[PDB]
């Protein structure tokens, strides 16, 4: 869930 | 008639509900592009796409959810991702396009590899959606409420997540109150919405299904968010 994270924290 | 704390949480809300759109560029293609069934399912990915980019920035500006244990955040946006997507394409659908173009993506979305048995209850929920006349608040609220559900999947905390979801509820509810007060039943109403909402998940599943039967493609995204592989 790499992106997902990513996607999250920008 | 709403307490100042709960004026400020609506225009959180709105504010961060608004600064989300659908781009040019693929509201154009609805239009201009051939109607193939290639081309269809091409611009529905695109939607998609573009649909679970717009639920993570949703999800990422609501009150408390930077609070919440990581873990929790994806299952919140993965257990959602389904509901929240049908809610908005409701919207798209009903409000955010042009007289016309409701008639051509239908047109689309009738051929792109999607069975009736998915459609039929699809376009069933966007008219009923419509006929109520959903307000922006509405859409919003109802929205953030599918988010924050206490009832996914691999919640680790779903106390937490019940704290900041039912001030939510008790917003909405009251909004209700206020602007359709011939209507006491109007907030039971928008409830059984999102009831018929979660019967979405099931026909989604079903379609990326089928989709994947014909070796159809998706994209990053779409792949981790609905666990496609
Ligand atoms: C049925 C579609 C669009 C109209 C809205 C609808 C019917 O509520 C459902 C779903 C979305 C819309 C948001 C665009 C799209 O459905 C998908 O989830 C999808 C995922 C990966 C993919 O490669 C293609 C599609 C296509």
């Amino acid at each position: 869930n790499a992106l997902l994270r990513y996607l999250l924290d920008k | 008639e709403l307490t100042p704390d709960q004026q400020t949480l609506l225009h959180f809300i709105m504010d961060s509900y608004n600064k989300q759109r659908m781009p040019q560029e693929i509201t154009n293609k609805i239009l201009k592009e051939e109607f193939s069934a290639e081309e269809n399912f091409l611009i529905l990915t695109e939607m998609a796409t573009n649909h679970v980019q717009v639920l993570v920035e949703f999800t990422k500006k609501l009150p408390g959810f930077q609070t919440l244990d990581h873990e929790d955040q994806i299952a919140l946006l993965k257990g959602s991702a389904v509901e929240a997507m049908f809610l908005r394409s409701a919207e798209i659908f009903n409000k955010k396009l042009p007289s016309g173009h409701s008639d051509l993506l239908e047109e689309r979305i009738r051929n792109s590899g999607i069975s009736d048995e998915y459609i039929t209850p699809m376009f069933s929920f966007y008219k009923s959606i419509g006929e109520l006349k959903m307000t922006q608040e509405e859409y919003a609220l109802l929205t953030a409420i599918v988010i924050l559900s206490p009832d996914r999947q691999y919640i680790k905390d779903r106390e937490a997540v019940e704290k900041l979801q039912e001030p939510l509820l008790d917003v909405l509810q009251k909004l209700c109150k206020i602007h359709q007060p011939e209507n006491p039943q109007h907030f039971a109403c928008l409830l059984g919405r999102l009831t018929e909402l979660r019967t979405f998940n099931h026909h989604h599943a079903e379609m990326l299904m089928s989709w994947r039967v014909n070796d159809h493609k998706f994209t990053p995204l779409l792949c981790e968010i609905w666990d496609v592989q």
